[PDB]
């Protein structure tokens, strides 16, 4: 029922070290902020006012840090490490989980007291402060395949032609068949209908010497965006991330990777800011993403 | 072994649909087994003599569709004639045949799974001796799990589950509870009632916890032979308040009956 | 359920005693609030009691015209003021309350208090 | 853009039929969501230790027929299996795969006009440490609109729409009305009433419109701890009359239920 | 969990009247069945049981030397041969089965059933 928070070194890493800071040695309490701030840079012009850009600030978040040592020595080696192991990593990541959601947060420490006005045992109770990242998201991982339909045939698929007013039959074996889907395609695709923060990418190129990649199109189904390649030789797979911290575009052939950025086309890419609409695959037998997901609230 | 149907053949081989998986989808959607049919005249059977024609008749039977069409049926005269649609896979040309029979000869047999003539009546013919009396068309059922609906009208009938509870109450007092659709009360009083007062809980069984009220309700009795009444409280807890006068000594025949609903919005 | 009384306490032959009692919720439809007595070492008796449905008092003709319940309006409480307290009503008063309307069955209570002492001399 | 489907195709390549276009068109002849399934047993399941064997089971799931034909799924131990019908369309081969899980994990996904597995729960096993326990079907919904019927058979309940007024009909009399399926009503008296003659129109609020019936309505009272009665007049127009004998400046509690109709025959 | 009743049914005061119940099965050890009654209470009470394990009977103080129960050995049915049936005795008898010995609490029973009413007349 109560609110869990943990602090994780690798979220998704199979080398991730979580603390439980709500039932651990080490725990977290009062946030000094889980709101935001926006401005639309409004200008009054005698009580009219006219608006600007929309922003979003999302604040600091400072915890009070306290610890549940059962001696002088436990209470000394458990600050030492939950800061040390924070300390270790770019960046550590807070699991925020109710009742109603479970999301996370990319944080990056600003601050960390060490005093000594120890309770019983020598546990601390100090602040620390983390400067914001990604402040609410979650991972949303999506397959597209493209997938062909079959052909239209007389005798076999069910339709109802010949005579009029037309038919299908029963063979034993043969009888009807389905020839394929009506847009079998929206199999391939990406159906964007919320807001992320960014997205990575494993793609799988279908003929060789011809570009492979992803298309972006907007709701009246025009492309305004595309992460696009042309390489000399055919990659086994290719990978994107468009994290502006872990920004990669790289082909794999074996077990060899190469940066692929220098052969992407860069006209194409006009944007890294997905809007509603879909994604279309280019050249691809398939895709696999993980998808980071925002919210900027919750 | 999972034998998919409606699903795309990449090479327009992969998954056949045969008429019987077919016939099974259709009974699925519809709510039908094999006792049943769903008919249709789409223009009036003409009876002549002891013959129907049916003269624009669809039917399925055993989720197969097929029709009549000027398809005449020689009946038995001063007798009820029980018209069947005839399945026989076996009988590759024809497998379809109508016959008019002395009795309700259904068989339910799974013609889509095995082996076997299903048979299904669907009309019911009665003659005199020269020509056709009466037709009276077999129900077609519908068998359904869960509803949900708008709007519903019946012509016949609905019928809701009804349970039953006699209660002792205590004092003489007899209460003999119907519960129907698990909602609707009607309590009808028996006994004769001695020794109690105003405000007091009647001195036995209390009611089952399925015949309780989710509010307390007050039922009116009269007391036989007499112009006095009488009313008790069903309480939530299956309590009974008595709520007459205070009864000396010497019962009084209680009689009347009083409905109420178990349920409140929701 | 959970019961608070109040009063109680001693008083000579002919004199005045008040009673307090308080019901933390109400358990249902014909609910009663009243008062049990076990005089001189023998089996309890429903003395009085208050029908809040019916607006509706119950006193033992031992008690008649002398005891008055009343409640104390919006509030789940009821008072008992007693006249002309007599030593056979040296007793423990026990605070009772139920749904289902009055009853001499102790069990059937589904509140019941930890008892207050009525004491009157000769 | 209009697709269509049972249509005429003078080329054999205007109409074609898609396996989703069906999946669409089935789902709306049932009447089913993505959150429900249609299944028959032909043959009983068979449980062998920690495993069922669907012997010979049809399903359609988001419009999709299917046959199970003895395929066996393994069961957790001391565990409630919810059995799962699961469909990806990217496995073009075998698009439909059966799991036991500790959930019931329904999805909801609309396979027939967007990307994603299906996953439907369509049965429920319990087991011990060595076997079947119990087996509960998941229920089959019907989504329907409006139903023209002739008859029908409950096994149980109809929930009906539920709307309640209370009436301060003056005097201290209070009426609480229940009314179910918009027709019939349930009066449950409370109050007491004073300064009231017979046949006098009560000195309060009239009823609501919606609980007003078309004819007028007798409804009989007890007067509580006493073996007198009363009885009040509902009128078409809304105004209530006492019947009840002349009531003094004392009052008198006022109990009991009384039915009526909202609806005559029309 | 699944439980198939019969018997009960309508007889003059002094008479008999006859209750079975069977399981579809047993839910581990300490195998009981049984009856239940409403008996002027919020709460159904359990009147008659046995265990199978330790062919040990349970008779409510108010059926003791009438009622008597019995069993059809290998085959989980239990059986009530209710004699002297009194006005007091008309109620609808659910029948329970659980693993776990005798129990007052109906939600502890794995096996509930629909109910058998019996009715005493004069």
């Amino acid at each position: 029922g109560v609110r869990q928070y943990k602090i994780h070194t690798n979220l998704d890493g199979t080398d991730d070290k979580v603390w439980d800071v709500t039932n651990g040695k080490v725990r977290f309490y009062q946030p000094s902020n889980l709101g935001l701030q926006s401005t639309n840079n409004i200008w009054q012009s005698n009580g009219i006012g006219v608006m600007g850009t929309r922003s979003i600030t999302q604040p600091q978040i400072e915890f009070k840090l306290e610890t549940f040592g059962e001696s002088l020595e436990e209470n000394y080696q458990l600050m030492k490490d939950f800061v040390n192991d924070i300390l270790s990593k770019k960046f550590v990541t807070l699991e925020y989980q109710t009742e109603i959601f479970q999301v996370y947060a990319d944080l990056a420490l600003a601050d960390v007291t060490k005093t000594e006005g120890y309770g019983k045992n020598g546990t601390f109770s100090e602040k620390i402060t983390f400067d914001i990242i990604t402040k609410w998201y979650t991972y949303e991982n999506l397959t597209f395949d493209k997938i062909q339909n079959g052909k239209v045939i007389a005798g076999m698929s069910k339709i109802y032609g010949g005579t009029a007013p037309g038919n299908y039959k029963y063979i034993k074996g043969t009888s009807y068949t389905y020839y394929g889907e009506s847009d079998i395609d929206r199999l391939s695709r990406w159906d964007i209908k919320e807001e992320i923060f960014s997205f990575m990418g494993i793609l799988y190129p279908k003929l060789p010497k011809t570009p492979a990649g992803v298309r972006f199109l907007d709701d009246i189904g025009n492309e305004y965006t595309a992460i696009v390649f042309k390489t000399e030789q055919v990659q086994d797979y290719i990978l994107i991330n468009t994290d502006v911290n872990d920004e990669t575009y790289q082909g794999w052939k074996g077990t060899t990777a190469l940066n692929l950025f220098p052969v992407m086309d860069f006209e194409r890419y006009r944007t890294r800011i997905i809007e509603k609409g879909q994604m279309e695959l280019i050249n691809l037998s398939k895709a696999e993403f993980k998808i980071k997901r925002k919210a900027d609230f919750v | 072994t999972i034998k998919n149907f409606t699903f795309f053949s990449p090479n327009s081989t992969e998954f056949p649909v045969g008429s019987n998986n077919d016939g099974k989808l259709y009974m699925m959607l519809t709510g039908m087994d094999y006792r049943t049919i769903r008919r249709k005249d789409w223009s009036s059977p003409l009876n002549t003599a002891l013959n129907v024609q049916y003269t624009n008749t669809s039917i399925i039977a055993g989720g197969r569709y097929f029709e009549l069409l000027n398809e005449t049926v020689a009946l038995k005269g001063d007798s009820v004639n029980y018209i069947h649609a005839n399945i026989d896979l076996t009988q590759t040309a024809n497998p379809v045949s109508l016959s008019a029979e002395t009795a309700n000869n259904s068989n339910g047999v799974d013609i889509n799974n095995g082996s076997g003539v299903l048979k299904v009546c669907f009309d019911i013919v009665t003659t005199s001796g020269t020509g056709v009396t009466s037709t009276k068309p077999i129900v077609q059922t519908s068998t359904l799990d869960s509803i949900s609906v708008n709007d519903m009208t019946v012509s016949g009938s609905i019928d809701v589950p009804v349970q039953t509870l006699t209660v002792e109450a205590g004092n003489g007092l007899q209460l003999q509870l119907t519960k129907k659709n698990n909602d609707l009360v009607i309590v009808r009083f028996f006994g004769s009632v001695s020794n109690i007062q105003k405000g007091w809980n009647m001195s036995g069984t209390w009611v089952d916890r399925p015949f309780r009220p989710a509010a307390v309700q007050s039922l009116v009795g009269h007391f036989a032979g007499r112009d006095t009444s009488f009313h008790i409280d069903i309480n939530p807890n299956g309590s009974i308040t008595w709520w007459g006068a205070n009864i000396d000594k010497t019962p009084i025949a209680t009689r009347g009956n009083g409905s109420y609903f178990i349920k409140s919005a929701w | 359920v959970q019961l608070q009384e109040s009063g109680g306490g001693l008083v000579q032959a002919g004199g005045s005693l008040r009673l307090s009692c308080t019901a933390s919720r109400r358990t249902g439809s014909n609910w009663c609030m009243g008062w049990f007595r076990q005089l001189a070492g023998k089996e309890p008796e429903l003395v009085v009691a208050l029908n809040f449905d019916y607006d509706m008092t119950y006193y033992a003709d031992s008690v008649k015209g002398r005891f008055t319940v009343s409640r104390d309006s919006g509030k789940n409480t009821v008072y008992l003021q007693m006249n002309s307290l007599k030593p056979e009503d040296t007793a423990i008063y026990y605070c009772a309350a139920r749904s289902g309307g009055f009853s001499s069955n102790r069990e059937l209570y589904d509140g019941w208090g930890q008892g207050t002492q009525v004491t009157v001399s000769s």
